[PDB]
DNA sequence: TCGCCCCCCTTCGGTGCTTTGCACCGAAGGGGGGC
């Protein structure tokens, strides 16, 4: 039936009209399985017939449905859609089974056809008009419009949500101690009385839907565990997932590719250690999604490693609001991050992993205190609060970097946990020159039109170098030139630059980056002893630096 | 009472901000607040065919334990029509900073029984999060002027006059001054008999409907360089690229006989003799230092930029300009929890001081340049604002060169 | 030949700098999952 639910009223984008796009072909079945909906469609006043006055039009479909007996219309609103003003969404996230506590009595229930029983603005109507043709052109089509939410339409998502929240919220309000999570047309109904009670109020709740016109048929009302939701299977004391088929195949296409680490990162959420980076390395500079790739040796490795994880059987807990969250955090290198999150040990309540790369050069350190702001926003949208962490940093190596890094940075409670590899700082910048060391002064140009330039160095003990370089930039050449004086100086080295862009970068400290030439200077400072870096201005004529910048010239 | 109509600028449409997640006693208090000020009247539940939003949180003071809730309003002011274009801006007092101490209180309230334009109101919906997003998010918007817009104080503005009119009369020489939700009070009273006279004001607001703080101490830090009487070759190329950036802000400031001194390929720790000519430039360029710059001046037409440094142990410089390398002040700031074991804390209460300086000086915040990651500071800053306005901010990742403020 | 939401990984294009490339950032492409 159709909802008395007040219509939400809509409107069209400021200047523009309705769409007006003649129908396409469909198949025999496509038509008998529409013209069934259409006609029974109209008999329970979900469309009403129109006719030429009306001027807009737009095409329609049909797909299958997982109920394997059902087929689901839609009409090809992609026009009306640009032209339909725009909603702010009020589904703001996806609930989580990790996010549920433990109850007593647990119900699902569904409404059936639940964007047909919710109304259309009257006013609006006129543009979702369409036609449905029957074979190829035995006829035409005759022309309806809708007088509920059609499936397609921009805005139907949104109006179906909202008229669920006002015919739920009396029922809510009446029952605070009864928890309804409610996502699209699906509800999960959790309570702490017994089973007696718990389906007294399942019933009262299911009448209500029914005058309002939301029916919730048997074939989709769960009652025994387990339940099947959001694509999980819910236990009394434990959760899975639904079984995850990984592609198996001789000879891989990008889209493939693409498609597998979709699945090891859903997979991610409850399977500890899982790993893409191999993977999706073999994404990078393609150009077609048929092309295709063959797996390096490192992305089989990890392949086969996801996959020995994944034919272990594993589980997710409920949340205890009664005791704390505690968050755990390994490294698996090159810029990989796992977590847990549990609160007894061995008793997950989910996992993941962290593994984006922010910025052309960066630290261990800095990562791992993304993979925390990471987990900490997490926390917060699924239980409402931060976790105490256990991290593989020393409380030493932390200080070390909160001290010597100039921007403001921070980690709350943490124990430190001895998981190695463990999280370093692989070299520190002496605060004062070192006595006895070599004094470097160097600078590197470069000429922008050219494109060809020399970095090189002169120093206190009489030393002096000059290298031509091809095809660089002003800012290379200046890294080029501590290339060089790392290069051929001794395990305590003085240097002293022009450049703040090449002061700035290494004085961050970082151990990895996009750039092969900022690679090659942190692997000479990890082996150095000490190292001190000095910046001067350029061509005030400075002892040292004006020297090595004529020498340059 | 009938409304003010109010605009948007030309060609600007209203605020279109996700919510972000909020913990579990924020999400309780906004549900809490929200619900009374709907059952008054004051908002009223919307669906989302109003397409406009903007975040919202609560924040709760030191002393006083009750949540307050903050809509970050700073992009739907951006937008909003100027009113000293329909001159209805309120105007800053040039006594407030000369005050013995000066008290904030809290007036937003007075603002809710002033209804706003029904065509205006569209533009003020915000929407309240789920935890674990067991529901979709439920969304308000004002009927009547709302805290935090910059268009409340400019249509009350009439009306708080009348109702100060009696106290400022009876007390010529307090300065009240209305910013945002906030009015900022000064007195030369003693530290104890000025309290009590805060209390006068708030039973007179009360008959209808922070801290102290001390200009005096607002201590500006200036340039300074160090006093050795050992000084390396490393000593001299410090101290000369300090100055040589200072030439950019001060006149008259020269490097070129500091410069010599290290004439040659030199060590960085071998130890120069200073020339009397060096001694020269040295004690000099210090006296410049010395005094403020010559010919720099406030304009209110064009805005406040706040640049902030961490120094560590718990120190924190910063400079407020308008014009690159004038700057109108330059200071430090000092950490005071007693723990001293966090950096987002200590800048989050470094923006509220010195955006509080700039509105008891000049009458309005800074935009802030922020020596810090857009996301580290997203994790943690609200746990720590208790101002009920919120400052413009930018991010910054720029290295020292110069140890220049320290 | 459809809609709306979250997540990740890659790519691209705009912005601003005492720039001449570089680093940042958000949006849009692909994938997963939900209804
Ligand atoms: C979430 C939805 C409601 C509940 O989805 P649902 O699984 O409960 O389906 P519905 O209640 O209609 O039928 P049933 O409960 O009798 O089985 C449906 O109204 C429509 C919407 N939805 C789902 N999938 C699609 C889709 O691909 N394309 C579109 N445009 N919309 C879709
Ligand atoms: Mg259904």
């Amino acid at each position: 039936p159709i909802s008395p639910i007040e219509t939400v009223p809509v409107k069209l984008k400021p200047g523009m009209d309705g769409p007006k796009v003649k129908q396409w072909p469909l198949t025999e079945e496509k038509i008998k399985a529409l013209v069934e909906i259409c006609t029974e469609m109209e008999k329970e006043g979900k469309i009403s017939k129109i006719g030429p006055e009306n001027p807009y039009n737009t095409p329609v479909f049909a797909i299958k449905k997982k109920d394997s007996t059902k087929w689901r219309k839609l009409v090809d609103f992609r026009e009306l859609n640009k032209r339909t003003q725009d909603f702010w969404e009020v589904q703001l996230g996806i609930p989580h089974p990790a996010g549920l506590k433990q109850k007593k009595s647990v119900t699902v229930l569904d409404v059936s056809a639940a964007f047909y029983s919710v109304p259309l603005d009257k006013d609006f109507r006129k543009y979702t008009a369409f036609t449905i043709p029957s074979i190829n052109n035995e006829t035409p089509g005759i022309r309806y419009q809708y007088n509920v939410l059609p499936m397609g339409w921009k805005g139907s998502p949104a109006l179906l949500q909202s008229s669920m929240t006002k015919i739920l919220e009396p029922f809510r309000k009446q029952n605070p101690d009864i928890v309804i999570y409610q996502y699209m047309d699906d509800l999960y109904v959790g309570s702490d009385l017994e089973i007696g009670q718990h389906r007294t109020k399942i019933e009262e709740l299911r009448q209500h839907l029914l005058r309002w016109g939301f029916t919730t048929p048997d074939k989709k009302h769960q009652k025994e565990p387990p339940f099947l939701w959001m694509g999980y299977e819910l236990h009394p004391d434990k959760w899975t997932v639904q079984p995850i088929v990984l592609p198996e195949k001789d000879s891989w296409t990008v889209n493939d590719i693409q498609k597998l680490v979709g699945k090891l990162n859903w997979a991610s959420q409850i399977y500890a250690g899982i790993k893409v980076r191999q993977l999706s390395k073999l994404l990078r500079g393609t150009k077609a999604l048929t092309e295709v790739v063959p797996l390096t040796e490192e992305a089989e490795l990890e392949l086969a490693e996801n996959r020995e994880i994944l034919k272990e059987p594993v589980h997710g807990v409920y949340y205890d609001p009664s005791k704390d969250l505690i968050a755990e955090i390994q490294k698996q290198g090159q810029g990989q991050w796992t977590y847990q999150i549990y609160q007894e040990p061995f008793k997950n309540l989910k996992t993941g992993k962290y593994a984006r790369m922010k910025g052309a050069h960066t630290n261990d350190v800095k990562q791992l205190t993304e993979a925390v702001q990471k987990i900490a926003t997490e926390s917060i949208v699924i239980w409402g609060k931060t976790p105490k962490f256990k991290l593989p940093i020393q409380k030493e190596t932390w200080e070390a970097w909160w001290t010597e890094y100039w921007q403001a940075t921070w980690i709350p409670e943490w124990e430190f946990v001895n998981t190695p590899p463990l999280v370093k700082l692989w070299y520190q910048l002496e605060k004062e020159p070192i006595i006895g060391a070599e004094t470097f002064y160097v600078d590197g140009a470069a000429n922008r039109e050219t494109k060809l330039g020399k970095a090189g160095y002169v120093t206190d003990r009489g030393r002096q170098k000059v290298v031509p370089l091809t095809d660089t930039t002003n800012q290379k050449t200046e890294l080029q030139a501590i290339h060089l004086a790392l290069q051929d100086s001794g395990l305590e080295v003085n240097i002293v630059t022009d450049s703040q862009y090449a002061l700035g970068i290494i004085q961050a400290q970082p151990d990895k980056s996009e750039s092969e030439l900022v690679s090659q200077i942190i692997e000479q400072l990890i082996k150095k002893e000490k190292v001190y870096l000095a910046w001067v201005p350029a061509h005030k004529g400075i002892g040292g630096n004006e020297q090595v910048d004529k020498l340059v010239s | 009472i009938e409304t003010v109509p109010v605009k948007l600028k030309p060609g600007m449409d209203g605020p279109k901000v996700k919510q972000w997640p909020l913990t579990e006693e924020k999400i309780k208090a906004l549900v809490e607040i929200c619900t009374e000020m709907e059952k008054e009247g004051k908002i009223s539940k919307i669906g989302p065919e109003n397409p406009y939003n903007t975040p919202v949180f609560a924040i709760k003071k030191k002393d006083s334990t009750k949540w307050r809730k903050l809509v970050d309003f700073r992009e739907l002011n951006k937008r909003t029509q100027d009113f000293w274009e329909v001159q209805l801006g309120i105007p800053h007092p040039a006594g407030l900073k000369q005050k013995k101490s000066v008290t904030v209180l809290d007036v937003g309230d007075a603002y809710f029984s002033v209804p706003l334009d029904k065509d205006f109101r569209k533009y003020t919906a915000f929407t309240i999060p789920s935890i674990n997003n067991e529901t979709p998010g439920i969304r308000y918007q004002y009927n009547v002027l709302p805290q935090g817009w910059k268009g409340s104080p400019a249509i009350f503005q009439s009306s708080m006059t009348k109702i100060l009119e009696p106290f400022r009369k009876q007390n010529p020489d307090i300065v009240i001054y209305q910013y945002m939700d906030d009015l900022y009070v000064g007195s030369d009273l003693e530290i104890g008999q000025h309290r009590t006279k805060i209390e006068e004001l708030r039973q007179h607001l009360l008959r209808w409907g922070g801290y102290e703080l001390h200009p005096d101490k607002w201590t500006v830090q200036p340039i300074v360089l160090p006093e050795k009487d050992s000084w390396t070759v490393n000593d001299i190329q410090k101290l000369v690229g300090k100055l040589n950036w200072a030439s950019q802000i001060y006149a008259g400031i020269k490097v070129r006989q500091l410069s010599k001194l290290l004439r040659g390929t030199k060590a960085l720790t071998e130890v120069v003799p200073l020339t009397e000519e060096a001694e020269l430039e040295l004690a000099e360029n210090r006296e410049i230092l010395k005094e403020p710059v010559h010919g720099v001046y406030y304009d209110p037409s064009k805005d406040l930029i706040a640049e902030i440094q961490k120094q560590g142990q718990g120190q924190w410089t910063y400079q407020i300009y308008q014009e690159p390398f004038k700057n109108l002040k330059t200071g430090k700031y000092a950490r005071m929890k007693g723990a001293h074991t966090n950096d987002v804390k200590q800048l989050t209460e470094a923006v509220q001081k010195i955006a509080t300086e700039s509105i008891v000086i000049w009458g309005k915040t800074p935009k802030f340049k922020l020596p810090i990651q857009k996301e580290t500071w997203e994790a943690w800053w609200t746990e720590y604002w208790q101002a009920t306005w919120i400052p413009e901010w930018e991010f910054v990742n720029t290295p020292p060169l110069v140890k220049l403020w320290y």
